[PDB]
């Protein structure tokens, strides 16, 4: 009957700098909340336990505090290694996590429009990609226009991880359409919103040219 | 003055040099005889903090129990983890007698007076003791047989009753009879416990009650073990050296708890009398003869029940499960007044 | 804070059962419990029940409705949880964990396995397609890479020349279509001189099909 509300549920910061994510029991559970990382691909490690007890074989920059009902987990220096998500667990209860990355300079998007393949036309289908490449906050928005029609619902996306070296996110967009249906238009174009770009930029091509 | 403090305990017992029976040879050699003008001191305007979860006297508990089964246990052939051992094998003469902890020089036993003290936190009815009272070390499972009652009203333990993975101990103010017998000559195995249901429905309602107190208001639910081996998921105890497993879904029914016809009445359970077993030493596997010929009975007062709460959010009702398989728990129930301390 | 070992990749259909074991023990005396958890594509980790190795005492979330089992082998070394009657939404990645000894807090989870993939699908197994994303020519760098569709189950690697050329490349978390398929997509940019010289080949890899594509990919002729 307890509920735990982490936040934030998502922050930023340079290498070195001071994070802190916090807990908040809705009732008193006195130190019984422990603390995971969990990087992209493997399973969670135990960071803290009993609220305040660094677990061992940990860096001394992962921090605990807590009781009652307010708890934190805090990050001394942000380092490169702790790119990750983080989440607090009170018995069978998890908080909702954070989301935690390297914060750098904002960096646009370099964008890349690919017609489908005469090989795939051939098999009834038309895949149009639209490639982002090393930017910088993840936070970008992609839009499909045919024949300058804005199209949605028959598009999927797919981002990487923050690459350690450069920090940066790359997206990679797809709209899927019958071959009947893209030999009906002309003009295909991947309209990309990125905060370092000071206006939206597209890429497009012209059905066989 | 003093200070919380673990030491060496030695127990004392009413234990007969002359009988063979093995409870009385084991406290003959292992224990001293009881003193014969016990001093209980009540301590005024004392207050002292109490934690049944922690408590050393129940480590040092179990250690005896488990050289009392050691050494007293005869079966035909013990396996463990691919070593087998075979052996003579005769019937033993088999009955739990009153065991008494008592501190050395320079200690002495807080024991706590407060009626309705649950385990853990302060007590403010403070006396100190040489010795703990006579607990019998009754080995069972689900139900904690022939054991203190508690004074006031039902009284609800555990280290943390919002953790799933603790055991609760549910200490009755009242106590239940359960008459065991594998009657005379059907199957050999067979055997069946009586329990009046018009008595154990009443106190099983009361139970329920004080549940909810724990749970704001939620719906109490009772339900048979989820799984595990038949020593937890049965009423798994030893009567007259054989080794009973009842079948106790009739116990908790929870249309007992309005007037159904046949909620009244006696209960039966069926039982069996099984040789081969798992130690709750926890060694591996024992094999024992058949039983004994003729009636065999056992009647016990049922005092405590051990239960586990399922896990998983649920907002309209908590459901509980006959437990236990952790035989320190059934010492704790006994030992939960007890503290020792050393004098400063 | 050893990991513990979990059984491999399942894939089955809706209806069926499935069994993952997790070793926690060499073969060779307080016991924690072994739990067992899960996580679905971007979602909370679900804890769905406990196991003790010393008795098989268990506790199964409610709303599983008895559909979970936990049992451990004879030596108990190897705890066991099966699912039955599997539906889609049991799709996730299981999780075993286990509280260190010493520590006396059955829930703070010092050892975990590897996780084990399930997945829940009405689905067959069939191998990727592979398409190549030519190299505009439209001209410092350009990207290139081959579009992956079509396949079942997860997952497929990808190579570039046979694993040589690493740096650049970026491949992309599979996506599941609603065809009940996956697709993803491998990029990589390289100089533009190169295009003309250069020879790039994506290497994909489908075990569960037995299927294997090396695709060239060439900047498109007009
Ligand atoms: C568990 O028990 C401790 C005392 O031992 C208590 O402080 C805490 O509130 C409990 N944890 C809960 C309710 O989650
Ligand atoms: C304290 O406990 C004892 C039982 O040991 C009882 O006889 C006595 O009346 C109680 N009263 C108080 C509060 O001292
Ligand atoms: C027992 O009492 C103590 C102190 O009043 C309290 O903190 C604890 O939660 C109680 N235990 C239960 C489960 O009744
Ligand atoms: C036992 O406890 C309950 C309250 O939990 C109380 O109502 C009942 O009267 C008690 N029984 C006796 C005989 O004291
Ligand atoms: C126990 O049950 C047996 C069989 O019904 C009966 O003969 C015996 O009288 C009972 N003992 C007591 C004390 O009720
Ligand atoms: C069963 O228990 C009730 C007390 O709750 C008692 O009134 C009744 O007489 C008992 N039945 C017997 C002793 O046969
Ligand atoms: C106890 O008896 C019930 C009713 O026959 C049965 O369904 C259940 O499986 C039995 N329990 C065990 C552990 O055998
Ligand atoms: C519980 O009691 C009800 C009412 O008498 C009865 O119908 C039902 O069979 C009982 N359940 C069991 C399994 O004992
Ligand atoms: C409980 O105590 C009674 C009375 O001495 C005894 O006859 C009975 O066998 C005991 N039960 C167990 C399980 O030891
Ligand atoms: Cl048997
Ligand atoms: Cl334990
Ligand atoms: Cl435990
Ligand atoms: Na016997
Ligand atoms: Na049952
Ligand atoms: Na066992
Ligand atoms: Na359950």
């Amino acid at each position: 009957d307890i509920q735990m509300t982490q936040s934030p549920s998502s922050l930023s910061a340079s290498l070195g700098d001071r994070v802190t994510i916090t807990c908040q029991a809705s009732r008193g559970i006195g130190k019984d909340l422990n603390w995971y990382q969990q990087k992209a691909g493997k399973a969670p490690k135990l960071l803290v336990s009993d609220a305040s007890t660094l677990e061992g074989g940990v860096p001394s920059r992962f921090s605990g505090s807590g009781f009652h009902q307010d708890f934190s987990l805090t990050i001394s220096s942000l380092q490169a290694e702790d790119v990750a998500t983080y989440f607090c667990q009170q018995y069978e209860t998890f908080g909702q996590g954070t989301k935690v990355d390297i914060k750098r300079t904002v960096a646009a998007p370099s964008v890349f429009i690919f017609p489908p393949s005469d090989e795939q036309l051939k098999s009834g289908t038309a895949s149009v990609v639209c490639l982002l490449n090393n930017f910088y906050p993840r936070e970008a928005k992609v839009q499909w226009k045919v024949d300058n029609a804005l199209q949605s619902g028959n598009s999927q996306e797919s981002v990487t991880e923050q690459d350690s070296k450069d920090s940066t996110y790359s997206l990679s967009s797809t709209l899927t359409l019958s071959k009947a249906d893209y030999e009906k238009h002309k003009v295909y174009a991947c309209e990309v919103t990125h905060q370092g770009l000071s206006s939206p930029v597209t890429k497009s091509f012209n059905r066989g040219e | 003055v003093w200070k919380d403090a673990d030491t060496t305990l030695f127990c004392a017992s009413d234990a007969k040099a002359h009988e063979t029976e093995v409870h009385n040879v084991w406290a003959t050699h292992a224990c001293v005889p009881t003193d014969p003008n016990p001093q209980e001191i009540h301590l005024e305007n004392v207050t002292e903090n109490f934690n049944m979860w922690k408590n050393n006297m129940v480590e040092q508990m179990q250690e005896d129990v488990i050289s009392l089964w050691d050494q007293s246990l005869q079966p035909c052939v013990k396996l463990t983890g691919g070593s087998v051992i075979k052996q003579a094998c005769p019937k033993i003469s088999f009955d739990p007698i009153p065991i008494h902890y008592c501190t050395p020089a320079g200690y002495v036993i807080l024991k706590c007076n407060d009626k309705n003290f649950n385990g853990t936190g302060p007590c403010k009815n403070v006396s100190s003791v040489q010795c703990t009272h006579g607990i019998k070390p009754v080995v069972s499972t689900q139900l904690l047989l022939n054991g203190s009652l508690a004074e006031e009203e039902i009284i609800i333990r555990t280290e943390n009753i919002t953790d799933n993975a603790k055991t609760i101990i549910v200490h009755l103010n009242k106590s239940v009879e359960i008459n065991c017998t594998r009657p005379s000559n059907g199957d050999i195995r067979k055997a069946y416990c009586e329990i009046n249901g018009t008595k154990w429905n009443k106190v099983l309602k009361q139970v329920t009650e004080k549940l909810k107190e724990h749970f704001n208001n939620k719906t109490i639910i009772f339900q048979p073990p989820s799984g595990g081996d038949l020593e937890i998921t049965m009423h798994h105890f030893n009567c007259r050296g054989e080794f009973f497993y009842c079948n106790t879904t009739q116990l908790f029914n929870n249309t007992c708890i309005e007037t159904m016809k046949g909620c009244n009445g006696t209960i039966t359970l069926p039982c069996k009398i099984k040789q081969i077993i798992n130690m709750w030493q926890g060694t591996g596997q024992a094999m024992y003869a058949p039983p004994i010929d003729g009636k065999i009975n056992c009647v016990s007062n049922i005092t405590g029940i051990l239960l586990t709460r399922d896990g998983g959010e649920n907002n309209s009702t908590e459901i509980f499960r006959p437990g236990g398989g952790n035989i320190k728990d059934n010492w704790r129930s006994e030992l939960y007044k007890y503290k020792v301390v050393q004098i400063e | 804070q050893v990991q513990l070992v979990q059984s491999g990749a399942a894939v089955r259909k809706p209806g069926a059962s499935v069994t993952v074991s997790c070793k926690f023990a060499e073969d060779d005396a307080p016991e924690h419990f072994i739990h067992f958890l899960r996580q679905a594509p971007g979602q909370q980790l679900e804890w769905l029940a406990w196991m003790n190795p010393t008795n098989g005492a268990v506790n199964y979330a409610w709303y599983l409705n008895g559909r979970v089992t936990a049992t451990r082998d004879r030596s108990m070394t190897t705890a066991f949880l099966e699912v039955k009657s599997l539906r889609s939404d049991d799709t996730a990645v299981y999780y075993c964990a286990r509280a260190q000894k010493r520590g006396r807090s059955e829930w703070a989870y010092a050892h975990w396995g590897q996780g084990t993939p399930v997945v829940v699908s009405s689905a067959s197994t069939k191998g990727p397609s592979v398409f190549p994303l030519a190299p505009s020519s439209k001209s410092g760098t350009a990207a290139l890479g081959c579009l992956v569709k079509d396949y079942f189950p997860e997952p497929v690697t990808v190579s570039w020349n046979s694993g040589a050329l690493t740096s650049g490349v970026h491949t992309f978390p599979a996506v599941l279509q609603s065809s009940g398929l996956y697709s993803l997509s491998s990029v990589v940019t390289v100089p533009s001189s190169s295009l003309g010289t250069q020879t790039y080949i994506c290497n994909v890899n489908h075990k569960p099909s037995n299927t294997k594509v090396d695709k060239k990919v060439e900047p498109k002729s007009c």
